DNA sequence: ATCAATATCCACCTGCAGATTCTACCAAAAGTGTATTTGGAAACTGCTCCATCAAAAGGCATGTTCAGCGGAATTCCGCTGAACATGCCTTTTGATGGAGCAGTTTCCAAATACACTTTTGGTAGAATCTGCAGGTGGATATTGAT
DNA sequence: ATCAATATCCACCTGCAGATTCTACCAAAAGTGTATTTGGAAACTGCTCCATCAAAAGGCATGTTCAGCGGAATTCCGCTGAACATGCCTTTTGATGGAGCAGTTTCCAAATACACTTTTGGTAGAATCTGCAGGTGGATATTGAT
């Protein structure tokens, strides 16, 4: 599938910025699953603000507002 | 002069008191908004803005740069206990993280 | 095209008082704008709740002060409070 | 006939990625994922490019911080290799689980 | 001081005709309704402002309900809301 | 006729419309807003009371107490989630011992 | 009467009971002092906000509502009781 | 001939017992002096509604119980059954009470 | 300790993506002045409920002894991650129609604001009713010793 | 595995604190009915900027080799906790002075409500400028083999 687009070397790069030194082999599929749950929760809310405004295009603001109610405020695209 | 001194100049501020008042009103925060509220609020916003830029500016100097970028806002915020607390649930885009490796992970030496 | 208000020019003003020779990139200005708006909404929200709790129709500088003490960490609240008291004083004591 | 020991390379990688701020997942793959997931909520959607970007910044910043807590859990168990149970613990204690 | 007590009590009798409720449990039920009201209203409030709307209609309330409640509760809450408005709307 | 009867509801549409206005949520409040919101509130309290009444029954009691409300909430995935940051006074917790802590083997 | 050292009123047996409710089987001897320290910080932050609401309303009495608003501020909403 | 429960049998007996009840587990007056002491150090001359004190106690006990569950999970992760201060610290760091 | 292969640094260089500068147009603000209105402070005070002292008694904290046994320390070694160099399949970059995101105009269904009429949820306090806490005793496990 | 010691489950029983049942007053809602005001759905449309495509760019997949992690087995020390004796201090039933919360009426400083005028921050098109990101060279620290 597409989730495999998020590759081991990229997952490994994230881990490194997180200060991780050694990584187990099963971490990669574990990460993908968490990333997917994260995006689903946020995108769901973003899409809900999109539909509410009657648009067909998801806006930065829709994402920003969604991240905010998930308690994950993001600065830089407005917030 | 040109008789018409803006509320900000009266309060001695760079931030816009008229705008803040307008924003407090159209935000449905209350039925009414006293005259002193936007002044007080603008001053608080200006202060906090000065506080972060002061530290972000130093963060830039330390890297031999004259232009503050996101990276410099992140270093300034996460290296200050209080700003870090205030922005504890905030993500600054393109800010990265603080250089930090767990002691137990460094070479055996 | 409609107007898009931002705190960018006032942020730039403040930047020059604090660091006259320093500049700021566009992406950084966008971060500061988000920052001012976020603090504004947090303080206004708490002042709103405060007035509602005390069955008051008005948000005064008194509510902004308590909101600030509730929201800002120790020392930051200390200075922010004096900065606000100072501007209201300077405002009142004038024509 | 030269070879770097495991850990020496890792450590220099940590140094390197904690210094930079660029995104670490590639854009197109990430974009495809974002679109695939959204299609399940509503069909034929378009995305401002700034929206996909906001999403990538929040996702990466979310994962990096989760890896920090995961590392603290591995270390708590006296290990240097992070494992799935470390991630799970961190999420559970975080409330993303219990 | 007003409370949702008599209304919570009516719904209780509809779902469990022979069960009562202690005043403490009633007080918890009153905190619950007030809490849900405020959360739904807050979401609706922000929803209107983000869309430059000065009015909160059943449409913002519905979106607020979808944003706030977990899957299956959202579906049924929305049906009950829709149904009450459709009925209310045909009554006059 | 009350707006609650016109809508076929038990919760007070009038009260909710008023609470909407005095809470300063917007300049205006449509007529449907309070009907919908009251329906949703009535629905959630029906859901929790159904579940709490059942818990009271399993504990051989006729009167619901805080603990029955807590049992009904923590045992329901969605209600547990909606109230994930809520504490129900005198509710205690759900009986639950981690596997590894039980004695013997097999 | 001067109030001092009341944190020791949270006894070892009381802390053990709370850990039992929390599903804990074995407790190290150092847990008691660590827990008192944690409770103290927790009570400090809530009372601090509760007292700030009391003063804002110009009262001398801390109400159950003051505490309930302070708990909500900190994301620890509490039901029944004022709370 | 004597008789003695093994370390662990009593613990489990106690966990089941306390997870079953809902009464507060900290003595009441001691907790009230503690709240009066901390409050006093913030502002003198304060009175408390008795229900404000009960409210703080219900919240503190709920917070501590939930904190021990997490602490318990951290000790178990380290293959232990004894919770130690470092488990409580790991739990609070992850929770962001100081991460 | 002694090289040998790299990685890391630093001082210098400069092309350009992004930032600064000057001009010109204007709806949207923000400041100003008049007239009308009102939220909530002040002064008086009814009355709730908070602080406090009293006294009796047993629930429960404290302090000790002593043994069960968890967990850190140590040695052993299976096998999993990580380094590394090979080969190209995917992502990245920049050029292009067209889908919608927005700006603008219209006008009516729907929301204020206002004056009454009428219904109801609160509550004050009486009382009466009733679920279950809590003490009791005995059938049923669940443990620990052997 | 049969026993003995104990804790737990559990249905029956009853005094009683907390609960649902009122009679009666009603200030505050909530509902009914014009009159006036307007927010925002709806239709039409221009300019973005988003999805798509092709050529140029560079990061990832893959297999061999092996360092070294961390779980398994073993050991034993010293902490934790069961059991138990003792006695304090919390809990409980009461009552009382009075702080201070909260209800009520009075009344003006301050906020709302237009209406008219001046200024200003935002947008668009053009021109010009510059901080620093990558790139090169050469020094030298770092790491791994011996």
């Amino acid at each position: 599938d597409n989730i495999q687009g998020i590759t081991k070397p990229a997952i490994r790069r994230l881990a490194r910025r997180g200060g991780v030194k050694r990584i187990s082999g099963l971490i990669y599929e574990e990460t993908r699953g968490v990333l997917k749950v994260f995006l689903e929760n946020v995108i769901r809310d973003a899409v809900t603000y999109t539909e509410h405004a009657k648009r067909k295009t998801v806006t930065a603001m829709d994402v920003v507002y969604a991240l905010k109610r998930q308690g994950r405020t993001l600065y830089g695209f407005g917030g | 002069r040109a008789k018409a001194k803006t509320r900000s100049s009266r309060a001695g501020l760079q931030f816009p008191v008229g705008r803040v008042h307008r924003l407090l009103r159209k935000g449905n925060y209350a039925e009414r908004v006293g005259a002193g509220a936007p002044v007080y609020l603008a001053a608080v916003l200006e202060y906090l803005t000065a506080e972060i830029l002061e530290l972000a500016g130093n963060a830039a100097r330390d890297n031999k740069k004259t232009r503050i970028i996101p990276r410099h806002l992140q270093l300034a915020v996460r290296n200050d206990e209080e700003l870090n607390k205030l922005l504890g649930r905030v993500t600054i885009a393109q800010g990265g993280v603080l250089p930090n490796i767990q002691s137990v992970l460094l070479p055996k030496k | 095209k409609s107007r898009k208000e931002s705190y960018a020019i006032y942020v730039y003003k403040v930047l020059k008082q604090v660091h006259p020779d320093t500049g700021i990139s566009s992406k950084a200005m966008s971060i500061m704008n988000s920052f001012v708006n976020d603090v504004f909404e947090r303080i206004a929200g708490e002042a709103s709740r405060l007035a509602h709790y005390n069955k008051r129709s008005t948000i005064t500088s008194r509510e902004i002060q308590t909101a600030v003490r509730l929201l800002l960490p120790g020392e930051l609240a200390k200075h922010a409070v004096s900065e606000g008291t100072k501007a209201v004083t300077k405002y009142t004591s004038a024509k | 006939p030269h070879r770097y020991r495991p850990g020496t390379v890792a450590l220099r990688e940590i140094r390197r990625y904690q210094k930079s701020t660029e995104l670490l997942i590639r854009k197109l793959p990430f974009q495809r994922l974002v679109r695939e997931i959204a299609q399940d909520f509503k069909t034929d959607l378009r995305f401002q490019s700034s929206a996909v970007m906001a999403l990538q910044e929040a996702s990466e910043a979310y994962l990096v911080a989760l890896f920090e807590d995961t590392n603290l859990c591995a270390i708590h168990a006296k290990r240097v290799h992070i494992m799935p149970k470390d991630i799970q613990l961190a999420r559970r204690i975080r409330g993303e689980r219990a």
